[PDB]
């Protein structure tokens, strides 16, 4: 009843702030808004009295109260200021979000905040927003990221979702974990709780569809699980019995049985993929979990899935590890053709270099991680569960490694080696997030590998000599390297604070073309010497020209209204580039740094007397209570 | 910085300031970079004099000299240019003649303070030892060129140190030079033997730093060494053991202990000491590494006996007098 | 006063040295008998006296019939079992093992008191009965206890416990040690007597050769096994170390180490896999500098604990320091524990890398905390009651002016002389080494 009543009430007040009748009776219009204000006027006075014994808490009760009453009165539009009722709403749907027994269902949620953050209102100072505080900020920054992590969501809700986040890293220096994990376990331990299996995986899956499909979608769902149900309870399956009495609620689970008649003929309507080229197509997963699931028709949670993986979208992304673990367990004994044809095409399929094969390569590698955590039938040990599929480890090192998985990459190295008893761990050590790992790691000596760990270390004047000494030898030489020499000295001035030195080693170089090192490079300098005149580039993924462009308009702005655009613009586009996904640990936490120093910079400028500023001042020294053990790039 | 962000006048002279700092390092390619910058070149004698020892060290032989100049880097130049920009010996040994007049006159000239005049008699050093590399005619005279070096050497070794390094850098200017003009040279001095002395008067400069511990010297040295062996290879030299043992000297002289034993192991197992010129005996550089492997405790004292110590005193061969022996 | 104001730091030393040692006695008994008067401890003392009272009877009461090494007995079949169920239950405290941190304002009732007993108490081998009780506390979190009763000194345990503590609280001043989070995990020891104690039992640890010796035969079943490797090298005890190193190779050539496994199987997600492996090697090598600095021995299996919640090990049992070790029969000559299987736990990198970066950074903030460590055992000095030497009774039990030696040992362990380095280099070239760890006692599983 709380997440209907939030999508009935919210979608009744947009219909009736809508007003557009001209194939309508102009007249028939009134009368039926009339009869939807009445309708929900009774609403309310029914949720108004609604009280039920089956609360949880009176914390639940409370909310239920809070939400409720709120999305009566709420507007068109969403605000974050402080006593309105959208941003009471806003955050009482936020709060609830981060909990144990939370009220509202994803789709309920959805809309709700697709109503509110659709259109926003950003408040111009911080004082009359909603979460002004240091605190609410590091306790709703989680659930804040994860509602910006859409796409129906206006600039001003990224902004403002920003704005809290930049609050909450420049208050306690930490990523919130939502984007420092790696792979999907986490959603697959999620589904598959209870008895762990990837029964109640799929059946968790397909009871999502219910509530969340448009009419046709939740047909198919109801569908599939009704016959599910029925033949576990026709045929006794005491091991699907077990799945389905915890996956499924009980009405569900009585209204999915046909007792007293049988399936209908309308229900079960039934509907190359193992070689290389084909990891390319946006379409692979759900061909080859159709292929899969054909195979196996015994099983009955694979026989009624085909009617479900080619229809729904995203679909087969979400159900492949338990369809191909389903496969591979069920034909464990019997002749084993799953297991020989993924093995013979994992050869080809984890060797892919390519952009639109990285998507499909992370679900190969995130269905090994899953199959690795699945008990075989009959095993002595955890070393067993390497006979699931036949993976090559060293490739598949190297799989994970051009995904930007580090971490899945070291583990994978490590079953490499045992399955033995150099060149990509290194690339896996250089990025993995760890502050003495690389130096793990033998490699052959030279200067040249001193000034590599050294430059890695981001050490000041010793790398400075080594530089030097060879950026002279490459001068004098009239060598190609110095300009990478070049490259990386300005990279070495800039980590130490000699901004003069470096801006004359800039203009100096007349071939700026260093990846994305020189982007950087020429904008730290230009902030720290104050030259507000270079021609900012539009749309770049760099924190350095964010940063920048909002100190620049500060500098070239005679009223606070234009520089308050532009921090926010700043807000907007940072946050869409921390939602663009393969970043690895430093490019995110400078991304967070830039949120940090333009909320800073929003603060101090919407001072408006002495006592504010004091605040701020002593909102300083509490940020540096955290700073003085936190990480040394951040702060 | 806090000049130029303050847009304060000052500046310049801090500019200039880095300059000198920046030519008593050895970055030379810093100072180059800072030196373009600046437009109004007006810094009393400091930025004259800065404007050519960065040359010279880059190797930057298009400067237009000014004539008249009572600074010894000009001279200095002027003679190196004119050796890169000439096709008989003759004009270069003119140029060195001039260079030497002139600087003789200035030192008669009278008010000069010491620095100045040390600075002076630099200049006839490094022109007189140009001179000498100019005239030689058979390997006789080269080997005893070098010799000179070597006792030379014996002076330096407790010497101020700007006079030491002042002439050890023309020195290796003046070796570098000769060693790519092949026009200059005599009939029966092939680019193997400039090549072969070119490398052997590094390495003794090498030693004479490393005395001063004037660490960004070595490993400017060290490095410009490094970047000789593909172009020691190809005149049919093996010269890689001699300088891979000096980057691994630079190494252990600026801490990194582990970094300069490794390197040391590598030449011992990939290298062949014995067909290879500027020779490396084996048990020195045995004896070496269980010097560093015992000095870094890097492992235990019943393994550096058994992997380095006995096997230098075999290496000696029965030997039992000498230097190496002594060692 | 310390009594008065903190009562759960005072009162049980009260208690212990009431319940010149007739002198130190009676002071303590004056002074107890000052607190059974006055009105902010006054049902505070009771309760402490009758439940220490009835937790020392239960230590003392040994049977082997009703108590059998291994099983699992409800604790209302002995009368001293009853009589400690009512007790407690008439005089509510806080769990005697929990923590209990120092209050500025002084108030303590923030704290669980002891709501009742879980019905059963598990049973340790020995002769003794260890016995295991669980305490259901009012915030309704189990605090479990070993009941540790017969001929020990706890009061060395819980001296070095707390020496430990101090030294660890001092890397917290450090910039390397504080970003990585170096220190020691601490338990509580609680000397009732001088034949028994409360200890605290480690939450969700298991200790590490429990992990090891079953895992060893169920990843190689074609091994030697455990018993069968500690009774090869107990054999070649009485015999030259030409023979004793050939036996232990020959010993470890058919045993192979299973540590990295303890992280495959408790934590298969990589995420959280890397962070416990991390946290495995950085406690190890902050209580490896931490235990050589200060001497630590006795460093077998049975006196590390695995933390399988957060991967970070836990020593226990710290009562052998200073040197005590290779003064022993069958000298402990190795700095600390690094056998194949410490080192297996730490992946491709074996040392180089973590272990041996962290080593460095705990070593190099000891020995410019000099000063404070200096404090910590001048401290020590003037403790009338430890013992600067193992005393021959526990000298028995490990192996089937002393102050200032003591004292000079670690204040040169801590000399600038050598640079960390190779100071650490040479250490873990002598851990590590098979002449050193040939001849080791055979119940420190070195094979392991
Ligand atoms: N405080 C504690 N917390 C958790 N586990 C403990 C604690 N003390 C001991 N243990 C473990 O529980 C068991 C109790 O060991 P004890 O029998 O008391 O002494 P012991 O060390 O096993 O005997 P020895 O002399 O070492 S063979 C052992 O397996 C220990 O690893
Ligand atoms: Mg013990």
């Amino acid at each position: 009843l709380a997440g209907y009543a939030l999508s009935s009430l919210a979608d009744l007040r947009v219909f009736l702030e809508s007003s557009q009748s001209s194939t309508t009776q102009e007249s028939q219009f009134k009368a039926t808004k009339s009869k939807a204000q009445e309708f929900h006027a009774w609403f309310s006075k029914y949720l108004a009295a609604y009280d039920s014994p089956e609360f949880k808490d009176e914390g639940q009760k409370q909310a239920f109260r809070s939400i409720t009453e709120n999305a009566a009165h709420i507007r068109a539009s969403g605000n974050a200021e402080k006593g309105t009722h959208e941003s009471n709403l806003l955050l009482e749907i936020l709060k609830d979000w981060g909990r144990e027994n939370q009220l509202l269902n994803e789709p309920a949620r959805d809309v709700a905040l697709s109503m509110l953050c659709g259109v926003f209102n950003i408040p111009p100072s911080s004082r009359l927003d909603v979460i002004e505080t240091d605190e609410d900020a590091i306790k709703n920054g989680a659930v804040v990221w994860k509602s910006c992590s859409s796409q129906r969501l206006g600039g001003e809700y990224l902004a403002w979702a920003g704005r809290v986040l930049g609050r909450s890293f420049a208050a306690s220096g930490e990523v919130p974990e939502d984007l420092l994990r790696e792979s999907q376990l986490q959603e697959y331990r999620r589904l598959s709780q209870g008895v762990g299996s990837s029964e109640e995986g799929l059946l968790n899956l397909i009871k999502s569809l219910t509530i969340s499909g448009d009419c046709f979608t939740a047909g198919l769902a109801e569908a599939a699980l009704r016959t599910i149900v029925s033949d576990a309870i026709s045929d006794n399956d005491h091991d699907l019995l077990s799945a389905c009495q915890e996956s499924l609620p009980e009405p569900l689970l009585i209204a999915s049985n046909w007792d007293p008649y049988r399936t209908p003929l309308s229900d079960q309507f039934k509907v190359e993929v193992f070689s290389a080229r084909a990891l390319e197509n946006p379409n692979w997963s759900q061909h080859l979990a159709i292929r899969l699931a054909l195979s196996a028709p015994k099983i009955v949670t694979l026989r009624v899935l085909p009617p479900i993986l080619s229809k729904v979208k995203g679909f087969a992304e979400r159900a492949f590890p338990f369809v191909v673990h389903l496969v591979l367990a069920y034909q464990l004994d019997k002749q084993q053709s799953a297991k020989r044809e993924l093995s013979e095409s994992l050869q080809e399929w984890l060797n892919f270099t390519s952009e639109p094969a990285k998507e499909n390569l992370k679900l190969l590698i995130n269905t090994i991680l899953y199959l690795r955590t699945q008990p075989l039938p009959g095993e002595s040990s955890i070393a067993d569960r390497a006979h699931w599929l036949d993976v090559n480890m060293a490739s598949a090192a190297a799989a994970a490694t051009r995904c930007g998985m580090y971490k899945v990459a070291l583990l994978f190295a490590e079953l490499a080696a045992e399955s033995t008893r150099s060149d990509i761990l290194l690339e896996i050590f250089e990025n993995i997030d760890d502050p003495d790992a690389y130096y793990g790691l033998s490699q052959d000596a030279s200067l040249s590998t001193v000034l590599a760990r050294l430059e890695y270390e981001n050490d000041g004047a010793k790398s400075l000599a080594f530089r030097g000494a060879q950026y002279d030898s490459h001068l004098r030489g009239r060598d190609l390297q110095s300009r990478q020499d070049c490259n990386a000295l300005i990279k070495a001035l800039s980590s130490l604070g000699l901004a003069g030195l470096s801006n004359s080693l800039l203009q100096s170089q007349q071939s700026i073309d260093g990846s994305s090192d020189s982007l950087d490079a020429t904008f730290t300098t230009a902030r720290k010497l104050e030259i507000w005149n270079l021609p900012a580039p539009v749309n770049s993924d760099s924190w350095a020209v964010t940063v920048y462009k909002a100190y620049q308009s500060m500098y070239q702005a005679q009223e606070l209204d234009t520089v308050r655009s532009m921090v926010h613009d700043g807000l907007k586009n940072t946050v869409r580039h921390l939602s663009s996904g393969s970043l690895n640990t430093s490019v995110l936490r400078q991304q967070l740094g830039a949120l940090a120093a333009l909320t800073e910079l929003d603060d101090i400028l919407n001072v408006r007397d002495q006592s504010e500023l004091q605040c701020t001042l002593a909102t300083f020294e509490k940020r540096s209570k955290w700073m003085m053990s936190g990480r040394y790039a951040d702060v | 910085d806090s000049h130029l962000r303050g847009r304060d006048l000052q500046s310049r002279q801090d500019c200039n300031a880095l300059i000198k700092a920046l030519s008593s390092l050895g970055l030379a390619g810093l100072s180059n970079s800072l030196l373009q910058s600046q437009q109004s070149i007006d810094g009393s004698s400091d930025s004259l004099d800065a404007t050519f020892t960065t040359a010279r060290k880059l190797e930057i032989w298009n400067l237009p000299a000014p004539v008249n100049s009572d600074s010894w880097a000009v001279t200095v130049y002027k003679a190196y240019q004119s050796m890169y920009q000439a096709q008989e010996l003759d004009t270069v040994r003119s140029m060195v003649h001039d260079g030497l007049k002139n600087t003789v006159r200035h030192l008669s000239s009278g008010s000069l303070n010491t620095s100045v005049l040390r600075q002076q008699l630099g200049a006839l050093a490094a022109l007189t030892e140009l001179d000498d590399i100019l005239n030689v005619r058979d390997q006789s005279e080269l080997q005893c060129t070098l010799a000179t070096f070597e006792k030379r050497s014996k002076w330096m070794m407790s010497g101020r140190y700007a006079d030491v390094s002042q002439i050890l850098s023309c020195r290796e200017t003046t070796l570098s030079m000769w060693s790519q003009r092949h026009n200059l040279r005599a009939a029966g001095l092939t680019s193997a033997d400039a090549r072969l002395v070119q490398i052997r008067g590094m390495l003794l400069s090498s030693d004479i730093f490393r005395f001063h511990r004037a660490r960004q010297e070595t490993l400017n040295l060290s490095t410009a060494l490094s970047d000789l062996i593909p172009s020691c290879e190809s005149l049919g030299l093996s010269v890689d053991a001699a300088i891979k043992m000096e980057a691994a000297n630079a190494l252990w002289d600026h801490g990194e202990m582990i970094s300069s034993i490794r390197m040391l192991q590598a030449i011992d197992k990939d290298s062949s000491l014995k067909k290879q010129s500027v020779p490396l005996s084996r048990s020195d550089l045995l004896s070496k590494i269980g010097y560093q492997v015992s000095v870094a405790r890097l492992e235990s004292p019943d393994a550096i006996q058994k992997k380095y110590l006995e096997p230098a005193l075999k290496e000696l061969k029965g030997k039992i007098e000498g230097r190496e022996a002594g060692q | 006063r310390i009594c008065v104001d903190h009562p759960y730091h005072g009162m049980y030393h009260i208690w212990t040295g009431a319940r010149v040692a007739v002198s130190r006695q009676r002071a303590t008994d004056k002074i107890a008998k000052a607190l059974s008067k006055n009105n902010k401890v006054s049902s505070i003392w009771p309760a402490i006296d009758q439940t220490s009272r009835v937790y020392h009877a239960l230590a003392m009461d040994r049977d082997p019939t009703r108590y059998k090494s291994g099983q699992k007995v409800p604790i209302k079949n002995s009368p001293v079992g009853q009589n400690f169920l009512s007790t407690m239950s008439n005089n509510p405290i806080p769990p005697p093992t929990l923590q209990i941190e120092v209050s500025a304002n002084l108030d303590y009732s923030h704290v669980p008191m002891i709501h009742k007993f879980a019905p059963e108490m598990a049973i340790a081998s020995g002769v003794s009965a260890p016995k295991i009780l669980t305490a259901i506390g009012t915030d309704g979190r189990k605090y479990k206890q070993l009941v540790k009763g017969g001929n020990d000194d706890l009061r060395q345990d819980a001296i070095m416990e707390q020496v430990f503590a101090a030294v660890s609280e001092l890397l917290k001043l450090h910039r390397e040690t504080r970003q990585r989070n170096l220190g020691i995990r601490t338990y509580k020891v609680l000397p009732l007597t001088s034949s028994s104690g409360l200890i605290e039992f480690v939450s969700n640890t298991i200790p590490l050769h429990e992990y090891l010796m079953p895992a060893h035969e169920r990843y190689y079943p074609k091994d030697l096994k455990g018993s069968q490797c500690r009774k090869e090298i107990a054999n070649a005890q009485t015999k030259n170390t030409e023979t004793r190193i050939a036996v232990y190779r020959r010993v470890t050539e058919r045993f192979h180490p299973v540590m990295r496994y303890f992280f495959m199987e408790y934590f298969p997600d990589p995420d959280e896999w890397f962070q416990k492996r991390t946290n495995y090697t950085r406690t190890t090598a902050a209580i490896s500098m931490l235990g050589h600095v200060l001497g630590l021995g006795d460093r077998h299996g049975h006196n590390i604990l695995l933390d399988h919640k957060t991967g970070e090990v836990v020593h226990i049992d710290l009562g052998v320091a200073f040197e005590m070790g290779r003064v022993l029969p069958v000298p402990e000559l190795v700095p600390f524990r690094l056998t194949r299987d410490i080192v297996d736990g730490m992946g491709i990198t074996k040392t180089e890398g973590v272990f041996r970066r962290c080593c460095e950074f705990t070593l190099d903030a000891l020995r410019e905390e000099a000063a404070s460590i200096q404090t910590i055992l001048d401290s020590l000095r003037h403790d009338t009651l430890y013992q600067w030497s193992i005393s021959p009774v526990r000298m028995a039990k490990l192996q089937n002016s002393e102050a200032d030696r003591a004292i000079e040992v670690v204040k040169k362990k801590l000399s600038k002389t050598l640079s960390v380095m190779a100071t650490v280099n040479d250490l873990i070239n002598q851990a590590t080494s098979v002449s050193n760890l040939a001849v080791l006692y055979s119940g420190w599983a070195a094979y392991a």
